[PDB]
């Protein structure tokens, strides 16, 4: 995902991706791991995949 | 801060929330996705920088 949408991936959160793309339950047991990848997910000229 | 009043009109809150021009859009007492289905006695838009 895009950088400061990272906190949209959380229980009971709203935004573009938290409601249209990936919705967690309120009673979500488990946890979220995020790391920046500007190396193999980014390319000059833009990665549109 | 300048206070503009809004009353006696039809408010479209979807255009503002769906616009990506805003750094943060965070709401207390309401959920923005449902703002289009509410009726308000009065609205006050207080703007500043």
């Amino acid at each position: 995902i895009r950088g400061d949408e990272v906190r949209q991936i959380a229980p009971g959160q709203t935004g573009k991706i938290a409601d249209y793309n990936y919705k967690l339950p309120c009673d979500f047991t488990g946890c979220v791991i995020a790391w920046n990848s500007n190396n193999l997910d980014s390319k000059v000229g833009g990665n549109y995949n | 801060w300048n206070r503009k009043r809004i009353s006696n009109c039809v408010a479209d809150y979807s255009v503002l929330y769906n616009s990506a021009s805003f750094s943060t859009f965070k709401c207390y007492g309401v959920s923005p996705t449902k703002l289009n289905d509410l009726c308000f006695t009065n609205v006050y838009a207080d703007s500043f920088v």
